[PDB]
RNA sequence: UUGGCGGAAAGGCCUUGGGUGCUUGCUGGCGAAUUGCAAUGUCAUUUUGCGUGGGGAUAAAUCAUUUGUAUACGACUUAGAUGUACAACGGGGUAUUGUAAGCAGUAGAGUAGCCUUGUUGUUACGAUCUGCUGAGAUUAAGCCUUUGUUGUCUGAUUUGU
RNA sequence: GUGAACAGCCUCUAGUUGAUAGAAUAAUGUAGAUAAGGGAAGUCGGCAAAAUAGAUCCGUAACUUCGGGAUAAGGAUUGGC
RNA sequence: GAAAUUGUUGAAAGGGAAGGGCAUUUGAUCAGAC
C-alpha cells in the first residue's frame, strides 16, 4: 500500500557487536542490519545488497566497521507476492565517515 | 527503624561531615565539579 | 542510588584516631516523598 | 512423550509447561488437512461447519540403519514412522431425547399409598 | 416494622408496634375403612442445569513485541492506543588512551650534486624533532542528560460467582 | 619473504571453503590464559606450570681414561637512520 | 492373522507403587424360571 518511503540511517554497530565471537562478528552483523531494517519498517523480510555484503566484511569477519551509513527503501513486492506484500530493501551509503549524521527522508523521483 | 535502644558508646556519636566525594565514578575521577576542572586543565579547544 | 566516599572527624575518647581525621563509605539512597493513600485496621485474633 | 525436554511460555494457554514446534509432524498433518477438505468438498459438504472428528497416529514398520559404537559395536539407528487417519465431520444439532417408557411396578402397599394421596387433596 | 448489641471464625442475640394463621385452656358436630395381617412405605439437604419475570454492572489475563534491578529453560521485573510516551540517531556531560591525518619549519647525525663560485649558497635523500595539538579516536553494549532529526502506537488466545 | 634452516609465520601457482545448523552465554567440564603480597609452607614426590633460551663479545671450576667436562657456572650487547 | 507393544473412542479409579483374598454397598450387564 502506502508508505513506499525510503530513508538514510546510521547503525552503531560497535555497541550491537560488543563482545560477540570474532567468527561471528561479520555474519551477526548481517543479521543485526535485518532486525534494524524490521524495526524501522516494519518489513517481516529484509533484502540486503551485495555490495553492502561487502561493506561489512571488508576488513574480514572480525573488522566491522563502528558505524555504517543505510540507504534502507521500503517497496511493493512482486513475483508471486508472498504474505508480506511490502519488503525492505538495504543500500550502503558512500561516505567519508558515517559519525555525526542524522536520519534523513530521501525524495522519490 | 531501630527496633531497639542502644547507646553502645557508637550510636550516640554526633556524625558531622567535612567533605563529600562528587568526583566521577565512573573512572579514575580527578576532578569535584565542573569549575574544579575547567581551572586545573584551563581552555581547550572545544572551548571558544 | 550507589556508594560515595565521605570525610569526617572520628571522635571517640580512648582510641588512637580521636579528633583525627578518617576517610569512610557510605552509601546515598534516594527518597522522594511518599503519597499516603488508603489505612488498614488489624485485629488482633488467637491465629495472629 | 515429553520426557526431558525444554519450558516454554507459550504452554501456558493449555496449562503445560513442556510444549514443542514439531515442523515436520505439523507439515505432514497439514497436508492431510487439505486432503480431507478436499474430499468434503468434493461430497458437497458445507465446508464451514467442519471440525476433525476424528484423527489417530500410530507406528509404521521400522526403517533400519546401522551406528558404529566404540570397541568394535554395532547398533540400531532407526526411524519411527507414522501412519496417519483423520476425518471432518459437519457438526449437526443435539441427536435425540424422549427416551424410554421405563414401565414402572408398584406393589400394593404403593398403589394404596398413592390413592391416598388423591383422595386426600385437590 | 422500631431500636440496639455482638469482630475470636462477629453472620447471630435481644427488643417496639401493627397485621395475619393456629391454639389441645374448656364443651360439641362431621371425615378416615380397601396400603386388605408387616414390608423405611418415601415428608431431610448437597450441588448443578434448563426456564420464566424483576432488579443490578458493562473487565481483564496470557501469547507475541519490549527492559535488564532477572535469567539454563520456565520464572522475575519494566514499557507500549497520541504523550515531562517509546525508540533509532545526533548534540552535551562523564570517562580511556596519550597528542591523529595533512601542512609548515632557518630543527635534524650526515652524504651527493650544482653553478651564479657561497659565506643562512641552494638543491636531493635523511631515523627522528617542533607548531597547529591535552590533539585525535572510543565513550553503553548493564554510564548520565536531552527544547534537535526521524519513526512507532488496535496482532493472537483465553477466562464468569 | 623473514630467517642458519625442504623450521615457525605470511604470500604466488594449483586446490578446497568439507565436518547438522539456529538462539542464549547458568552451574560443572575440555582446551587456552592472567593474577596483589608471599614463594613449595602444597604434595608420597615441584606432578603440572614457570623461568632460561637466537646471535655477537667477555669469562668459565671440581674432576678426567687428557679426548672431555663446557653452551659449565657467570656478565654485557641487540632497533631505526 | 495370536501375543508382547501401540494409536483412537468409551467406561472407571488414582495424597510415596500396583496387583490379591473374605464380605457387602453402589454402577453396568446377564442367565434361568413365569
Amino acid at each position: 500500500l502506502k508508505d513506499v518511503v525510503t530513508r538514510e540511517y546510521t547503525i552503531n554497530l560497535h555497541k550491537r557487536l560488543h563482545g560477540v565471537s570474532f567468527k561471528k562478528r561479520a555474519p551477526r552483523a548481517v543479521k543485526e542490519i535485518k532486525k534494524f531494517a524490521k524495526l524501522h519498517m516494519g518489513t517481516d523480510d529484509v533484502r540486503l545488497a551485495p555490495e553492502l555484503n561487502q561493506a561489512i566484511w571488508k576488513r574480514g569477519v572480525k573488522g566491522v566497521e563502528y558505524r555504517l551509513r543505510l540507504r534502507i527503501s521500503r517497496k511493493r513486492n512482486e513475483e508471486e507476492d508472498a504474505k508480506n506484500p511490502l519488503f525492505s530493501y538495504v543500500e550502503p551509503v558512500l561516505v567519508a565517515s558515517a559519525k555525526g549524521l542524522q536520519t534523513v527522508v530521501v525524495e522519490e523521483d | 527503624k531501630s527496633l531497639y535502644t542502644n547507646t553502645s558508646r557508637k550510636a550516640l556519636e554526633e556524625v558531622s561531615l567535612k567533605w563529600i566525594d562528587t568526583a566521577s565514578k565512573f573512572g579514575k575521577g580527578r576532578f569535584q565539579t565542573p569549575a574544579e576542572k575547567h581551572a586545573f586543565m584551563g581552555t581547550l579547544k572545544k572551548d571558544l | 542510588a550507589g556508594m560515595t566516599t565521605i570525610v569526617r572527624d572520628l571522635d571517640r575518647p580512648g582510641s588512637k584516631f580521636h579528633k583525627r581525621e578518617v576517610v569512610e563509605a557510605v552509601t546515598v539512597v534516594d527518597t522522594p516523598p511518599v503519597v499516603v493513600v488508603g489505612v488498614v485496621g488489624y485485629v488482633e485474633t488467637p491465629r495472629g | 512423550f515429553n520426557s526431558s525436554i525444554g519450558r516454554t511460555a507459550q504452554g501456558k494457554e493449555f496449562g503445560v509447561t513442556k510444549a514443542r514446534w514439531p515442523a515436520k509432524s505439523v507439515k505432514f498433518v497439514q497436508g492431510l488437512l487439505q486432503n480431507a477438505a478436499a474430499n468434503a468438498e468434493a461430497k458437497g459438504l458445507d465446508a464451514t461447519k467442519l471440525y476433525v472428528s476424528h484423527i489417530q497416529v500410530n507406528q509404521a514398520p521400522k526403517q533400519r540403519r546401522r551406528t558404529y559404537r566404540a570397541h568394535g559395536r554395532i547398533n540400531k539407528y532407526e526411524s519411527s514412522p507414522s501412519h496417519i487417519e483423520l476425518v471432518v465431520t459437519e457438526k449437526e444439532e443435539a441427536v435425540a431425547k424422549a427416551a424410554e417408557k421405563k414401565v414402572v411396578r408398584l406393589t400394593s402397599r404403593q398403589r394404596g399409598r398413592i390413592a391416598a394421596q388423591k383422595r386426600i387433596a385437590a
